[PDB]
Parts: structure tokens; sequence; C-alpha cells
């Protein structure tokens, strides 16, 4: 979760707020031909810079039929501005419902074992991070060079606290968002070992100008896909910090 | 009677039989306020009758209830497109729906070609082993409208809610009955499932057997869902078709007589230096080759309406020409890269390809009397272990092309190979779990065998046993462990890449790192 | 590996090849990405890799 | 004219064999022979006389009509 800025308060959404005070979000979506519905799209995928919330893959920026508006607890929390988020498709919408699990990613995995586990609070705030509260910057999920695949950090999850909750259980709920999030299928890891590998192609030549170059490319200008991944990689890495802090000079 | 009505009636009378039949419904009924009149209604039946152009005939959907081995399987086969790949496991249940399509597609083929209403129903050794509740249900699906049938068993001890109807597919076989005797040219549905027990295909006990019937559109349905490509029906058909174009055959019925009788081998026998015998001998051989030849002659000039057919089987096995026969002791020959050689001795899955094209192309022009393409009917297909003989070249053509050849006709077939299964979309190819119906993830259409194989049939690339494979598991740790060049990375690497070569793209990579980690211990040595 | 004639395919070697030359943002990169990209998911390995190397030689420019 | 040769191991030691055939219409150019095999059968076959529980090899083949 690379975590965003929430901006302020829409118009549209308050009016259409003020006519129903009691809807769901499908009449919010069928109302008007569903122009506000992809107004307030436009708005909250703007807000997050057509990056993934929990996923991190490169929303299209054409086509708004693979972007999908989902609601942090399970769906008047309908209508509040802090529970509406911007996901992926997930590997859905192909099918309707009748997928094999274990491959999905984003949210539908999320729904998925909402049914299968028999959730009754569906209040995840507290249980699993919500990007709107994260820190700018946070250590927590590295990952193994070998598989990809990310895992808890003990030590800066130990320093921090989340969600007003203690911070000893802070760990734990990392853990749970990796269980409920499924951020650890194929696809993600595969990408992020491509990811890795185009990291360290550049590095053969040691030429410390293009490693520069590929410094400036990632940490500077706008957030790409998979930030959270770059920023481990670059941190990870002895070599990058000293370039960063001024150690070498070319 | 309202407009709706009289729009439906208008819709009708422009060649559509979806609107006959819905008001045939309608008059059946007191559907929209309609008063009940059977002389419209056999009016509606009648116009029916001259309207069915062509609609698909599909299977839509299915339901099982205590059959075989599963409980409860609702599924929906595709309709817009005319595929689809039963993926599954061994031992999941692949062959369990195919059998219960068959089981209620005899009941179809018979009230199409036959009268009367003869059927099969679950067996004993068919009912699961628990309870007894079976039913099957498949809910066919023509041109607008769909016709339920069950077909249902219940043990005598027992009275369970298994109440079989069949009262569908009835309006089914009448409606083409009624249509049939109105212009006798007309595009029956085909049905024809095909078991793995093609394996035991074409040979001499059908081909030595050849030494009429007019091939009536009825005859194609007889011995079709059984689960065999009779190459026996085919090879028949050949020579009546030909037929259609004495003293020779009375000549070699003659030699034939004279040259084996035992006065003959007696003398022959007794004077062994008979080489002036023997010249004349041989110039009974030389005579006995000429009219041979002269017999076959005779045949490989021309042909008729069977090139259609035929161009079908050059298609899927390329490199194939000049299919005849043999007028000589009967044998049907081929010509394969410019060597004309005979059917019996042709590869087992080159046999395999070739009797089911050529059933299935049989079955097609005997059903369609007279049209100017008759090889692409409407019918229904199924195919057992479409892999079972096939090199993966084979594999991932054999549907685009099967597809392609044969276009209106339904081929929900099983598979046990990733390369056959991925060249269907994602969308249309069905995974059975260990109980459960479940659909593939995107991205199939055009995947790489590995991905395939990784994410559909939960099978590693790399052999999880195997020596080499735990040893680059272990190097790939070792790599990433912050010793690099511990001496066991060395070994190892030197192991790896002697067995592996030094080009390939696992080996590359890591080495690669490997270097990269080299680099980063250079800078910080002054630290 | 891949099929050798499917229309996915080709879009995917015409993709590629398109990547590594001229046009690698004109009327037909932007299409095509979106076109694979609907299918074989947004996230795979070849499409990561083509997308991270157009970034990567789009800034250079 | 056509001709299948076979050579068999055993313990270091081959047995030759070629199995061949003419068209009758040719002095025949290529005549059976089956040398070693005859022995091997000897050994074999001794071996059995004197111990009745002398292990023997397996031959068999298992075509694709194991199908049904
Ligand atoms: N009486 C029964 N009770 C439970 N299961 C049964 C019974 N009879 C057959 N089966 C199931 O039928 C299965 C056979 O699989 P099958 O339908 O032939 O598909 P495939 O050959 O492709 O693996 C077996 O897994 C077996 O469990």
């Amino acid at each position: 979760l690379k975590r965003i800025n929430k901006t302020a308060e829409d118009q549209f959404l308050i009016n259409f707020k003020a006519q129903n005070p009691n809807g769901t979000w499908d009449e919010f979506r069928n109302h008007e031909q569903g122009i506000l519905y992809k107004r307030l799209k436009q708005h909250i995928c703007n807000d997050q810079m057509y990056l993934c919330a929990y996923c991190e893959i490169d929303l299209d920026r054409e086509n708004e039929h693979e972007i999908k508006v989902e609601h942090f607890k399970s769906k008047n929390w309908h209508l509040e501005w802090s529970n509406l988020l911007a996901v992926c498709l997930g590997g859905t919408n192909t099918g309707d419902d009748f997928e094999l699990p274990a491959n999905l990613s984003c949210d539908s995995y999320k729904s998925h074992y909402e049914d299968k586990n028999k959730i009754n609070d569906k209040d995840w705030t507290g249980k699993i991070l919500l990007p709107l509260t994260l820190p700018d910057a946070h250590n927590f999920f590295t990952f193994e060079k070998v598989t990809g695949k990310l895992l808890p950090n003990e030590s800066y999850c130990n320093t921090i606290s989340i969600d007003g909750k203690p911070a000893a259980e802070t760990l734990s709920i990392v853990t749970k968002t990796i269980e409920v999030l499924n951020l650890n299928c194929s696809r993600l890891n595969n990408a992020r070992r491509k990811l890795l590998f185009h990291f360290n192609n550049c590095a053969r030549e040691r030429n410390l100008r293009k490693l520069h170059n590929l410094l400036l490319q990632w940490n500077q200008g706008e957030p790409k896909f998979f930030q959270t991944t770059r920023d481990i990689i670059i941190r990870d890495d002895r070599i990058c910090q000293g370039l960063l802090n001024g150690t070498i000079r070319y | 009677l309202p407009s709706r009505i009289t729009k439906l009636i208008k819709k009708s009378e422009s060649g559509d039989f979806a609107s006959s039949y819905q008001l045939y419904k309608v008059f059946g009924s007191k559907e929209y306020g309609v008063e009940p009149d059977e002389k419209m209604s056999d009016y509606f039946k009648e116009l029916s009758a001259k309207q069915l152009e062509g609609g698909q005939l599909r299977v839509a959907d299915i339901h099982l209830e205590n059959y075989k081995g599963f409980e409860s399987l609702i599924m929906d086969f595709s309709m817009k497109k005319n595929s689809t790949i039963l993926v599954g496991n061994n031992g999941c249940g692949k062959s369990t729906i195919l059998d219960a399509i068959q089981k209620g597609l005899t009941h179809l083929s018979s009230r199409l070609s036959t009268r009367s209403h003869n059927g099969d129903g679950i067996e004993k050794h068919e009912l699961r082993k628990g309870q007894n509740y079976a039913s099957i249900a498949i809910n066919y699906d023509y041109m607008g409208i769909r016709f339920p049938m069950i077909i249902a068993t219940t043990e005598p001890g027992y009275e369970d809610r298994a109440k079989s109807n069949y009262s569908g597919i009835n309006e089914l076989g009448s409606i083409f009955k009624t249509a049939h005797s109105i212009n006798p040219n007309v595009s029956f549905p085909l049905i024809a499932m095909y078991t793995v027990e093609r394996a035991n295909d074409v040979s001499t006990r059908d081909i030595e057997n050849s030494e009429a019937q007019i091939w009536d559109k009825f005859k194609a349905y007889n011995k079709s869902l059984t689960g065999k490509a009779d190459f026996k029906l085919f090879f028949r058909w050949f020579k009546e078709l030909i037929e259609i174009e004495t003293a020779l055959r009375a000549e070699i019925r003659a030699k034939e007589k004279d040259l084996d009788n035992p006065l003959l081998k007696a003398l022959l026998a007794e004077n062994k230096n008979s080489e002036t015998t023997k010249k004349l001998l041989e110039d009974h051989q030389n005579s006995l080759k000429v009219l041979k030849e002269k017999l076959n002659s005779y045949y490989s000039v021309n042909s008729k309406t069977l090139h259609t057919v035929e161009d079908a089987m050059y298609s899927f096995l390329p490199g194939f020409s000049n299919l005849k026969l043999q007028r000589a002791p009967l044998d049907l020959i081929v010509d394969k890269n410019n060597v004309s050689l005979s059917v019996l001795q042709l590869s087992q899955g080159e046999k395999t390809i070739l009797a089911l094209i050529a059933d299935i192309a049989r079955r097609l022009t005997l059903l369609n009397p007279n049209s100017v393409n008759p090889l692409d009917g409407t019918g229904i297909v199924l195919i057992d272990e479409i892999d079972l003989h096939l090199h993966p070249s084979w594999q991932q053509n054999i549907i685009p092309r099967l597809e392609k050849t044969f276009k209106n006709i339904q081929f929900i077939v099983t598979t046990h190979s990733p390369q056959v299964c991925h060249t269907i979309d994602s969308q249309n190819i069905w995974l059975l779990k260990n109980g459960q119906k479940f659909k593939a993830p995107k991205g199939v259409r055009g995947a790489i065998s590995s991905w395939v194989l990784e994410n559909l049939f939960e099978v590693a690339q790399r052999p999880p046993e195997d020596k080499y494979t735990k040893l680059l598991q272990e190097y790939k740790n070792l790599v990433f462990s912050e010793k690099y060049a511990s001496e066991d990375a060395r070994k190892l690497g030197a192991t790896l890449s002697q067995h592996f070569g030094p080009d390939d793209e696992t080996l590359v990579e890591l080495k690669l790192e490997i270097e990269k980690r080299i680099w980063e211990d250079d800078f910080e040595k002054d630290q």
C-alpha cells in the first residue's frame, strides 16, 4: 500500500447524498445513467494516481471498464468518503463469481474469503491496514529475492501503532492483511521477480551514471506501479543508499 | 387478441420459427388471454414446419443429482461459442458429464430416426453409493426455444421425487417429423459421441470383410452414439458410392480355380526341374499382374460428390493425397510424400484422426441430402480424450481446424494436455475440482504452456523430486543468502553450468545476480 | 511455446516489435496495450517487461 | 529384402541374432540365424534343471490396446 492523499469533498456526491439519505451504492451507480458514478470514479482514481489500492497494478488510462470501486467495510457506509477506494479487476470480470480461488488478487478474493469464513463483523478497521491511515513512509512489507513473496518486518512493526491499536499486535495486523488480501499470488510474485530482473539488468555494466539514472527515474517523478517493491529494493541495496546520500560520485 | 399476437404472427410470417412456436404454446394454453383454438395451433405448426433452415441445436445446461461421483453439478455449456473444454483431473469425473449427455442423447437420436420411444436409464452400478435419488436433466436449446428432459431412477425399496418427465423432446420429435414430410431435404440434427475406444480403429477385420442400401437420411444416426469410429461403415459407403460408374471378375474367378488345382500342385512337386514349365508359370503370373493392373486402372479415373468429403480428411493430415482402394485383394491406398502405401500400415494417430474425420464427414453428408455445402451441418459431437494419440504439433492445431472444417457443430471434449487446452478462450474451458466446478483464470487463449500447466493443472514446471532440481533450488537459496561465493555456490555453479550449459534463461539471470553481488563488494572495502 | 496461429499471439508479436522499434507511443501502441491488458490480465510476465522497458526508453527521450 | 538384428546382453557377454526375409521371386540374400538365442535358452534351461528355483528374465510388451 503506497498510501494516498484524500482530497477535499466533491459537490455532486453531496448532492446525491441530500436527495436520498438512505441509499445503496447501486442506487448511486444507476441514477442519472451513472454520470455522477463515473465522475466520482474519476475523482477517486485521480486522487490515487491511477494505481491499484492493495494490488498496485497500472490501471488503464483510457478504458474505465478495467477499474472497480469497493469499500473498506463491506457494503450509511455506501455514501461515506472514508470508505471508497479504487482497486484492480482481481482477475475476475471474465466470469461472474464461479472462479477458482487461490489465484484472485485484490478484492474478489476478499469477498470470497469473507463468504467462506462467515465473518459477521464487516468492519475491517483495526483488523487489516487501511491505506488512508498509513504513514507517508513505512517499512513494513519486505520480500525475499527468491520467490518475491512480501513478508512482514518485525523490527519496524514493533515500533509503530496502526488503526488505534496497541503496537504489540501490529505484526498480527500485518499478517492478517497479507492473509486476507492474498498479496502472494503467482502473478504478483512474478511481477516483483521481473522488477528485480530489470533492476539487476542495468547493473551489469556497473555504470554508476545509468544506475543514478535508474534511481532518479524510480524515486522521483510521479509514482509508478509496485512502488513498494521499488522502495524495498532501493533501501535494501547498499550501493543505492550510498549513491543517494552522496557517498559515491561519478 | 392483443396486438402482441398480431405482431408475433407478422414476425412469424417472415420466416421465424421462434414466433411460430411461441404462438403454438400460447394457443395450447391461456397465455395473454387467448382463446384456446387447436385449429390455429395446427396452422402455426404447419407454418413452423416450413421454417427449419437451421437452428444449431445445442445442449445448453445440465443437471446431475447423485450420478456417478457427483452430488449437484449444475453447469452451463457455452451457446455463443461452439466449443467447451472440460479439463478436470484423472479421477475427477470428466467422462461423467459426457456419459450423462450421451444417455440423454440416445432418446433424442431415437426420436429423430426411429418410431416408438426407446432410451437407456440409470443402471445399478451408476447410482451413487449411499443414496438413491439419481437424475439426469439436460435442457436442450433449439433456435430460441428449450425442451426439458429428465432421466430418473429409483430403488425399489424407496420412492424419491425422481419423476422422469421426457415431456419436451416429444415436441421436438413431432416438429421434425411434420417438417420431414413436406420436402424430403431437411437438415436433421447430428448426434455422435466418441469414446476412447477408437484406439482399436482401422484394421484388416473391416477391409477384408468388404465382400444394396440407398443410404437414406435416417441411417447415419445408426451406430453413432456407441463410442467407436467404425471404419467398416465408411468403407462400405466408399464402395457403394464409387460402384456407381464383370467379365474381368469372372476371369479372376476362373483363373483362381484353375491355378489352384491339386493336380497342378502335384505336377509342380513331381518335377522340380521344370524351367520350361517355369517359363509358362511366370507368363501366367505376368498375366495375373496385367489383369489386376487393368482392373485397378478401371477405377482410379473419376469420382463424385465424394470429393467434398475427401477434402475434409486431407486437411487434418498434411502430406496425404490420392485415397482410393485396390480391386486386387482388398486394401485402401494413400499417398504420403509420393509413396503410395496401404491404410492398414499408417501410424496410430494418423489412423485415429482419419477414422474420426471420415466418420463425422459420412454422417454429415448422409444427414444433408442436397446442399451446396453439405459438410457444415448442425449437430452435436462428443470426443473423449482428444489427445490420446497426437503429437504436440497437432495438439495445438486439432481444435482450431476442427471448428473451421465443421462450423455449426458443438465439440464438448475432454483433454489431458496443456498444448490442446491453450487454443480456447478462458471462459469456455471448465475445470472439475474434487467436488465442484471451477472456471479457468483469465489468460488462456494465447498463453505459454508452462503458465497453463502451473495455474490450470496444478503441476510444477520443474519436477519437485529430481536431484538436479533440488540442486538448483539450493543454488538459488544460496545466491540470495548473502553468501554468493562461499565455495558451495562455487561447487553447485560448476555443476549446473556444465549440466544445463552456459546459455539458458534460468542460470544466466542468477549468474548476472552473482556478478552484481561481486561488484557490490568493491566500493565497500574502504568502509 | 505459444500458439503459432492465434489472433492474440499475433497481437503480442505486433506489440513487441513496435515496442522495440519506431512507434513506441503512437496510434496503435496504446490500443494494443489496452487490448492485451484486458486479456492475459494486466499483471503477467511479458507485458510488465514490455511496459517497464517502454517507460525506460520513453524516459530516455 | 529386409533384416532385423538384435544383440542380447547378459553379464557383459553378448548373444547375436538376425531375422530376415526375401520376396519369393528372387533367390534369398539373407538367411535366418539364431545362434545366440539357442545358447541363452539352453543356459537357462540347464540352470533350471540343476535348480528348480533359478530366476528367469521377463519378456513382455504392452501395446496401446491396454486401454480396454
Ligand atoms: N457408486 C459410486 N459412488 C461414488 N463414486 C462413484 C461411484 N461410482 C463411480 N464413482 C466415481 O466415478 C469416478 C470415475 O471417474 P470418471 O467419471 O470415469 O472420469 P475420468 O475417467 O476422466 O477420470 C471415480 O472417481 C469414482 O469415484
